[PDB]
């Protein structure tokens, strides 16, 4: 009902659409960082997955950050030492939009172990609002899959969480993941989990509202499936701790498909 | 954006608050008259506030005439200016002031059909206000009327998650708030402009409550105590309590008696106790009340 703004959804989804191109970073961008790497990036989004555990973030916050991270790192040279301290203000800001109980300034110099001063975390705050230019509204991967999962028959909590893991996956993985937009990103991730838990395929109605079919998601979904198959191998291993939780029913240990069949 | 205080001169103080001061000012450039509101980061161990961070970047992407609009922000590391539209007055000292033996009825289906626009353009742009009172709805010599301070405001999904509780102004606030309800949405934006339409035609807020308690209390003396049939899942909502009086719902057209049967009828239907019944902004755009708009 209301939860679900029947009257708007069509409205929000599109619009949406709309800003998710607004607000995507350069493809390209780390080739044109002298200092930092693929690599690197994927320590940082990956720290900020157990930052927001310890601090008990909703993964909106965490999206956000890691958009805001890479929009900031399209237009700005960072060196590898200060990579860690963009990041923490990227994670304030996110904070102090999405939570309802943000952790404290101090906090967040906390947990950077003392490498940065309070002083320091709040002029790169100031700093990262005027590259974005407050432009701290952005679409992300979950805003996209929680419409998603109203098209599911019926709701399936497996469904959901794996789906959820999936996204997160993708933000460690500048090379692919930077090259799709949060709304294909998260068909691949519905498809994906759907499949692997139900057996069943992207469905038609999702087709009616985004356009998207399996055709049009397969690139994406080649690469979300490869990255599900490596995940325990992958170097970065936060998120397939956080989703061993009971909270996200364990979906980290389900076992991906082999193939697709698509 | 491309702003700089040393184009502006100030004129007079406006208004306050937490956020700051807010000044009337006046572009030497252009002529432009301008709101300014500061708010002061020097004075902040907390960097820059949510409620800024929240204001400014939702109402950079709201662009309507019904929603005051954000010309500039200027920064400083000691200062940061938010550059607004200036409108003359707002709702409430309007009421006070010039409407003392009423508001013509032209008048109020004008403000409420604009302010409809207005809200039906924020949750369309998955932003709620939840803040919408009198002294937040701003008028201008033209007779436009606009939704202003988005410092309370919050970028929803969909579905929406658990925000914060006890949002919105007391006399404006919605019953599933005030009975701890572990999702709100759309609907209490609507609740609090049921509110405000009522309050156009007496003057008078209709639920001056005291406390939680008493503005629910004062709500089910009026629109009777909800139940099961009215509102399905009431009765399990965190603060409902078996103990609360079951008082009978009033006839509508003893709510606000001048209002005729058009009124009554939109009235009612943005204050179902239902969230899920609640006339959307989107909807009553349609209402028979604004033929003649
Ligand atoms: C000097 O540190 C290397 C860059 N880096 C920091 C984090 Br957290 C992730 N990468
Ligand atoms: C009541 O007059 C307030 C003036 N004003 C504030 C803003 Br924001 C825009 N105009």
């Amino acid at each position: 009902g209301v939860n679900e703004v029947p009257d708007y959804h069509e409205d929000i989804h599109t619009y949406l659409r709309e800003m998710e191109v607004k607000c995507k970073p350069k493809v390209g961008y780390m080739k044109k960082q002298p200092d930092i790497t693929n690599s690197m990036r994927a320590i940082l989004v990956d720290w900020l997955v157990e930052v927001g555990e310890e601090y008990k973030l909703q993964n909106e916050t965490l999206h956000l950050a890691v958009n805001y991270i890479d929009r900031f790192l399209s237009s700005m040279s960072v060196l590898r030492g200060k990579l860690q301290l963009v990041g923490t203000a990227a994670m304030l800001l996110a904070s102090k939009f999405e939570e309802i109980y943000p952790p404290e300034v101090a906090e967040f110099v906390y947990i950077t172990d003392d490498t940065y001063t309070k002083k320091q975390v709040l002029r790169m705050e100031h700093l990262v609002l005027k590259v974005l230019a407050f432009d701290l509204a952005a679409p992300t991967i979950n805003q996209f899959l929680t419409q998603y999962f109203l098209h599911q028959q019926p709701a399936n909590c497996k469904v959901e969480s794996l789906a959820m893991f999936l996204g997160e996956l993708s933000l460690i993985d500048a090379d692919p993941y930077l090259k799709y937009l949060p709304s294909v990103i998260a068909a691949a991730a519905f498809h994906l989990a759907l499949y692997t838990v139900t057996g069943q395929s992207w469905p038609e109605s999702l087709v009616q509202k985004t356009g998207y079919t399996l055709e049009t998601l397969k690139p994406c979904l080649l690469d979300l499936h490869q990255t599900y198959l490596r995940a325990p191998q992958h170097a970065q291993q936060s998120i397939r701790e956080k989703y061993k939780n009971s909270k996200y029913h364990g979906v980290s240990l389900l076992n991906p498909p082999e193939t697709l069949n698509v | 954006g491309p702003g700089s205080m040393e184009n502006f001169q100030k004129v007079e103080k406006i208004g306050e608050g937490t956020y700051g001061v807010v000044y009337k000012a006046r572009n030497k450039l252009t002529g432009e008259v301008v709101a300014l509101k500061k708010i002061r980061l020097d004075t902040e161990t907390e960097g820059v506030p949510s409620t800024a961070i929240r204001e400014i970047s939702l109402l950079k992407e709201l662009n309507h005439p019904n929603i005051v609009k954000l010309l500039d922000v200027i920064h400083t590391e000691n200062k940061l200016y938010l550059v607004f539209e200036f409108l003359h007055q707002d709702l409430k000292k309007f009421m006070d002031a010039s409407a003392l033996t009423g508001i013509p009825l032209p008048l109020i289906k004008s403000y409420l059909f604009q302010l409809l626009q207005g809200l039906a353009f924020c949750h369309s742009h998955r932003v709620l206000h939840r803040d919408l009172k009198p002294q937040n709805l701003l008028i201008n010599t033209e007779g436009a009327i606009k939704l202003a301070d988005f410092g309370l405001a919050r970028a929803f999904g969909v579905p929406v998650r658990t925000y914060t509780h006890e949002v919105v102004t007391l006399w404006y606030r919605a019953p599933e708030i005030l009975l701890g309800c572990k999702y709100y949405s759309t609907a209490v934006d609507i609740w609090s402009l049921g509110c405000i339409f009522a309050e156009m035609v007496t003057r008078r807020a209709l639920f001056p409550g005291d406390s939680e308690i008493d503005q629910l209390f004062r709500i089910f003396r009026t629109l009777g105590t909800p139940d099961e049939v009215v509102w399905p899942g009431v009765t399990s909502m965190p603060d409902y309590k078996p103990s609360f009086p079951k008082w009978a719902r009033q006839d509508f057209s003893k709510v606000v008696p001048p209002l005729d049967e058009d009124g009554r009828s939109l009235l009612s239907q943005m204050l179902h106790y239902d969230p899920n019944k609640r006339i959307s902004a989107k909807a009553a755009l349609a209402h028979p009340f604004f033929q003649d708009v």
